[PDB]
RNA sequence: ACGGAAGGGCACCACCAGGAGUGGAGCCUGCGGCUUAAUUUGACUCAACACGGGGAAACUCACCAGGUCCAGACACAAUAAGGAUUGACAGAUUGAGAGCUCUUUCUUGAUUUUGUGGGUGGUGGUGCAUGGCCGUUCUUAGUUGGUGGAGUGAUUUGUCUGCUUAAUUGCGAUAACGAACGAGACCUUAACCUACUAAAUAGUGGUGCUAGCAUUUGCUGGUUAUCCACUUCUUAGAGGGACUAUCGGUUUCAAGCCGAUGGAAGUUUGAGGCAAUAACAGGUCUGUGAUGCCCUUAGACGUUCUGGGCCGCACGCGCGCUACACUGACGGAGCCAGCGAGUCUAACCUUGGCCGAGAGGUCUUGGUAAUCUUGUGAAACUCCGUCGUGCUGGGGAUAGAGCAUUGUAAUUAUUGCUCUUCAACGAGGAAUUCCUAGUAAGCGCAAGUCAUCAGCUUGCGUUGAUUACGUCCCUGCCCUUUGUACACACC
């Protein structure tokens, strides 16, 4: 889905730092809480990243709840650019 | 998720496949395994069970950087975000007569906001742009310098600089000094008969009104002395309470300081309005008793729109502790009670000979 | 600033909301129930399930996404909302867990006698006065019908229903259709020690202590 | 120093107990109070026809929750009023505590 | 559930796809000498020196600055 | 299982004695039919038809005439930074400042585009493939093991002749004994407590302060910071109380039943909630991100936008609402409930003041509520008048004109208000509904739906009768015997 490289990353990176993200099932939002980025953009990125075993989906109540996994987490780290077990979102 | 690839059994740390039996350290090279969450890598040998916590100290600095602060990289991060040296920031303020007073802070020392106190001299005292208002002390960024960038001037001319302006109002003179108009304080405002006057025909081509050219309105009055040519088109001219400008139809001469125009004034009971022209002396007075607590409290006003009921009003929707409602002083004056207590006293045999009193007899 | 009223309904639909997502994520782990407990400054979310290691995962992990999760969806401040696990006692007496581990033989193909039976012989061992399990759809036929499978004693009517029977309904997804599970487990009632530890028509005479008759008078002094 | 607490549940048993240990802890520390004043059990109705659809007898269904409501005012200082909304949670028992 | 005749015309009429030219980017050429700009640039700085101010009839147009530069040179 | 077979027992979804009706009229609303571009659809005896909480202006919405968009994950291959692709001013075009498409060029930069696979969505089909739920059989008393007994067996006994009960409820009898479910118990609610614990969010009395009328002292009020006292009334918590008590009849003289007394209460005290086994090819895929299969999937049956439709009227049915007038209409007065609901990042329930014939407007106010709206000052009712047996001052359908409110929008009138118009209807044929006491009936109120809209529903109180206290005639139900050529079971 077609959607610009900067909100890509935001997304993201709120997935890296987070490591967990709820997204409300109402399109034409346009603005996530959290994220400054659309509802809909949020929601299919994520979408995205299920497909590639890199995050899963629960939907319970019209809301979304994503969880990254370890190659989710991985993938965001070589994506985002950061070193191997710099920060994810599994602090102790 | 997947079986063990067949005969690899590993070193501890797994950096080394094949493990060297060691009976020092079973299934391990013994060489650090060094898994890096600290950057550093994991301090202790390739072991069985996970890395201990970190042993690298790091070095993070304060809000203003002055000083640094060497944490175990184990707690240091939660350690950075809390950071603070505390040494006052002191850097100069925008006025440039005051240091920041806050303490070393994350981002900029922000407005200046040392009060400015007038010290005890006329030149000293702080004043408006008319310069009509003296006051004590303001806020240092509040005062605004006038946008004209000139200091308030009198009849003298001496300039002493305002940083604010009152908002009195004041007549000034048309240049001719013999008619004037209503206006405001103003910065620099300009001394009497500075003003053109819209009566002489050179000074002003508009109206009174102004809104169209005076010409065009109606022939030009031949001299100063003759009045100006009045029009259909509201004056506007400023009144002397400047409340509101001027509804009343052009007029050459300054619009009177009575209004027929009434302002709603509500009574000191403010369950009613009665509308007074501006100017009006007086406080409105409404047909109802004040029907208000007494400082005894044992009785109630019975005065009609009493000067006292507002206060009281505001005195009962305040928060009044025991003692505050026990206390006179707090009551207004007016509402205070002075007739005699007439109650018993412990005994009941005796009448109080004090005067009306809130709480027990003595 | 809100009604008490629309407080109390509130936070029943947020227990409700919360307890189907937890029986939503955490059906492989036997979850058996939430309880909610508002703290000043704090409420706790006490999980009973009976993989209380799976909750968890390595250093709590799981129970940190879970916390996160709840607290991105139901807007808390950090801190302020907290899950704990619990290891549920008496695994047989859970209608939901027997339930969801019903479902999950079936899923995996067990027979539907063999599981059935497998459930209620551990209900039943598991100290319980009844238990009975019902399936429901299509059993290898096209045409749909029931099975049940009981033992022990249960009752259907009055008060003692919501005092003692424990009841659980699951859909099995299976590539025919949909099968129904329904799950009824009687507690014994003296293992209580909350509320009733009978029945309302169970009556109980003591037996008399028996003296014998002592025929002479007699005076003790002091 | 006029406190007022507010205890609003649906559980009648875990709300009377909360009372109750209150209120003997304000006796216990010799505290003057107005008791436990129990305002009237409003009632929440909710009246729906049973079927999913819309056949059959016209059956219905009213559910309820009850909500009781008790207040007591306790003259005490401050001290034991943080010990006392420190003490006292119960689960299911919504308490404040107000001031003046 | 019939069919659908589709009175409405024949009309699967879907668009360019940004119209696939040759190289583009001509400021001008010279022979050792400096190049200048052509299509000056939208007053707007926040289209500028990069963008190329469309030139159609009677008008001139920008897609950095938005949609709206008309002026009439 | 059925019987136009027998015996016994029952039920106002049966009758009897009656009450209110409905069926006749106008209108409201749902269903069929017809009509239509479409008038979306499910359901058709009880057990479809003011039912889908279905009171649709948009939305809802599924239908019709048209226009967009993709929200087509992921993988592979192709194109490809000498650029994959995205967007757009103006004009044309279009209902449309939808570049949707076209002219003209700018803009973007790996996200996309094209093809194959594979997904995703679907109020698309199938309720006769399903889950869950609900309705019904079936508001009646019924259902099942174990071990014994009978039978070659299906099966039977237990689970029964009598009597009794609302009840396989019991007394009993007894090839059965001991049990389980249902019934009952239970739980919620309504009735009683001058007994307990209390209450400035409930009240009462007294004392302060104060008004009016009287005159020793009285009567009716106002004011809670003016304080004190109390808990009868009110609200709860904890308990008490009824168990058919006592007495008298009657019965193998047992279970019980009938009368009287006492009692707040004596039809299991009243009303509910819960409610077995076995089933229906009942209803529902249009409640569900509940679902199998089938269909569709980019000029899509996805989704959104605009405009229509669901309301269209020769007709036929089912719920209802207003009435045909004096046991009334109208006008002034009088003047009394209970159940409830209500605003936070919002704008809810709204007192009071002012303006306006009204509807309504406006300025404020209290209330997140036993406090404020709200004594919800409701309506029927009472009392004085006006009318006067005239379709009449009964009735208010159908129309015209104007003023307001909700809403982006009211045209096929959203509702409210004002003036005018003033139709059937003169108590309703065969038929047919519901109902035994604070019940029927009358009367309004709150809530649900809800921006606006009740002639609907779920409850609540106000006023309050007649006539049974039975029976098996009709329509059905239970148990037993009996006949059967029935077993999808008398359709
Ligand atoms: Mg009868
Ligand atoms: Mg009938
Ligand atoms: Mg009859
Ligand atoms: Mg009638
Ligand atoms: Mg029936
Ligand atoms: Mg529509
Ligand atoms: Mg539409
Ligand atoms: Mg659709
Ligand atoms: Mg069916
Ligand atoms: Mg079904
Ligand atoms: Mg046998
Ligand atoms: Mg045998
Ligand atoms: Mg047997
Ligand atoms: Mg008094
Ligand atoms: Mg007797
Ligand atoms: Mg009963
Ligand atoms: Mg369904
Ligand atoms: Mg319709
Ligand atoms: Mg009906
Ligand atoms: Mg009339
Ligand atoms: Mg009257
Ligand atoms: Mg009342
Ligand atoms: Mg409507
Ligand atoms: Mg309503
Ligand atoms: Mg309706
Ligand atoms: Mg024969
Ligand atoms: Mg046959
Ligand atoms: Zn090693
Ligand atoms: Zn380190
Ligand atoms: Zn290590
Ligand atoms: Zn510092
Ligand atoms: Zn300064
Ligand atoms: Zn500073
Ligand atoms: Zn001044
Ligand atoms: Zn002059
Ligand atoms: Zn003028
Ligand atoms: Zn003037
Ligand atoms: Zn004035
Ligand atoms: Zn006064
Ligand atoms: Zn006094
Ligand atoms: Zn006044
Ligand atoms: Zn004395
Ligand atoms: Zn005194
Ligand atoms: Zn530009």
């Amino acid at each position: 889905m077609l959607m610009p490289k900067e909100d890509r990353n935001k997304i993201h990176q709120y997935l890296f730092q987070e490591g967990v993200v709820v997204a409300k099932k109402d399109f034409n939002q346009a603005k996530h809480e959290e994220i400054d980025t659309k509802n809909l953009y949020v929601i299919k990125a994520l979408q995205s990243l299920t497909s590639k075993g890199y995050v899963k989906t629960q939907f319970s109540w019209q809301y979304y709840y994503y969880t990254l996994t370890e190659e989710g987490v991985e993938y965001l780290r070589e994506y985002l650019n950061l070193p191997e077990h710099i920060v994810p979102g599994t602090y102790i | 998720k997947r079986v063990p690839v067949k005969n690899r059994p590993t070193c501890w740390c797994g950096k080394v496949v094949n493990p060297d039996p060691n009976p020092l350290d079973p299934n391990s090279c013994g060489q650090t395994c060094n898994a890096s969450t600290c950057m550093h890598g994991c301090s202790k040998i390739c072991h069985l069970g996970p890395h201990p916590e970190c042993t690298r100290m790091v070095e993070i600095m304060c809000h203003c950087g002055k000083h640094s602060k060497s944490i175990f990289c184990y707690q240091s991060k939660v350690m950075k975000k809390n950071f603070n040296c505390q040494e006052v920031c002191g850097l100069p303020l925008s006025c440039s007569i005051h240091t920041c007073k806050k303490k070393c802070h994350p981002g900029l020392c922000g407005p200046c906001p040392e009060m400015i106190i007038s010290k005890d001299s006329p030149k000293k005292q702080i004043k408006c742009y008319c310069g009509n208002h003296t006051r004590a002390n303001i806020k240092c960024s509040e005062t605004k310098f006038p946008k004209s960038g000139k200091s308030s001037k009198d009849e003298n001319g001496n300039r002493w600089i305002g940083v604010f302006a009152c908002a009195d109002n004041r007549v000034v003179d048309y240049s001719c000094r013999k008619h004037s108009f209503i206006e405001s304080c103003i910065s620099p405002p300009t001394i009497n008969g500075e003003k053109a006057c819209p009566f002489l025909p050179s000074s002003l081509k508009t109206c009174p009104c102004g809104r169209t050219a005076l010409e065009e309105l109606t022939k030009p009055r031949k001299h100063c002395d003759d009045p100006i040519p009045t029009c259909d088109s509201r004056c506007g001219k400023p009144l002397k309470c400047g409340k509101h400008s001027c509804p009343f139809t052009c007029h050459d001469k300054a619009c009177m300081e009575p209004c027929l125009q009434i302002d709603s004034v509500k009574c000191a009971c403010e369950q009613s309005t009665f509308s007074v022209p501006c100017g009006f002396q007086g406080r409105p007075r409404c047909n109802i008793k004040c029907e208000s607590l007494m400082s005894c409290r044992r009785h109630r006003c019975t005065d009609r729109c009493c000067s006292g009921r507002p206060s009281a009003i505001r005195r009962k929707k305040n928060l009044f502790r025991t003692q505050d409602l026990l206390d006179e002083s707090l009551v207004e004056a007016k509402h205070i009670c002075l007739k005699p207590c007439n109650l018993t006293l412990s005994c009941g045999i005796h009448k109080c000979q004090r005067k009306c009193h809130p709480g027990k007899c003595p | 600033l809100i009604s008490k009223k629309r407080k109390l309904v509130a936070d029943g639909v947020f227990y409700a909301e919360l307890n189907e997502f937890f029986t939503r994520e955490l059906a492989e782990e036997g979850y058996s129930g939430v309880e909610v407990r508002v703290t000043p400054t704090k409420t706790e979310v006490i999980i009973r399930a009976t993989r209380t290691q799976d909750v968890l995962g390595e250093n709590g992990r799981r129970i940190n996404e879970l916390t996160l999760l709840v607290q991105k969806r139901f807007k808390y401040a950090p801190g302020t909302i907290v899950l704990y696990a619990e290891r549920v006692q008496d695994r047989g007496l859970s209608a939901v867990a027997q339930a969801e581990s019903m479902k999950f033989k079936l899923l995996n193909g067990l027979a539907i006698r063999r599981a059935a039976y497998g459930v209620v012989r551990y209900v039943m061992e598991s100290g319980a006065k009844g238990c009975e399990v019902v399936v429901s759809g299509k059993l290898r036929a096209a045409r749909a019908k029931a099975m049940k499978f009981a033992d022990g004693f249960l009752i259907h009517s009055g008060q003692p229903v919501n005092d003692f029977i424990d009841t659980a309904t699951r859909h099995v997804l299976m590539r025919q259709g949909v099968l129904g599970i329904k799950v009824k487990i009687m507690r014994d009632p003296a293992k209580s020690r909350t509320g009733p530890k009978a029945l309302p028509d169970a009556v109980t005479i003591i037996e008399p202590k028996e003296e014998e008759p002592i025929l002479a008078p007699s005076v003790k002094d002091y | 120093i006029k406190i007022r607490i507010t205890l609003t549940s649906t559980k009648v048993k875990q709300l009377e107990n909360v009372s109750s240990n209150i209120v003997k802890n304000a006796e216990q520390h010799n505290l003057v109070k107005k008791g436990p004043v129990r305002l009237p059990t409003k009632v929440l109705k909710i009246s729906t026809r049973k079927t999913p659809n819309g056949e059959g007898s016209k059956t219905w269904e009213t559910y309820e929750m009850r909500i009781h409501k008790r207040y007591i005012d306790l003259e005490a200082p401050v001290q034991i009023v943080k010990r006392i909304t420190q003490i006292t949670i119960e689960p299911g028992v919504d308490v404040e505590v107000v001031v003046a | 559930r019939k069919k659908k005749v589709y009175t409405t015309p024949k009309k699967i009429k879907h668009k360019h796809k940004k119209v696939k030219l040759a190289v583009l980017s001509y400021y001008k050429v010279d022979a050792e000498g400096k190049v200048t700009k052509l299509r000056r640039e939208c007053s707007n700085p926040t289209c500028g020196a990069g963008v190329f101010l469309a030139n159609h009839k009677d008008r001139l147009y920008c897609g950095k600055c938005h949609s709206v530069y008309k002026v009439n040179a």
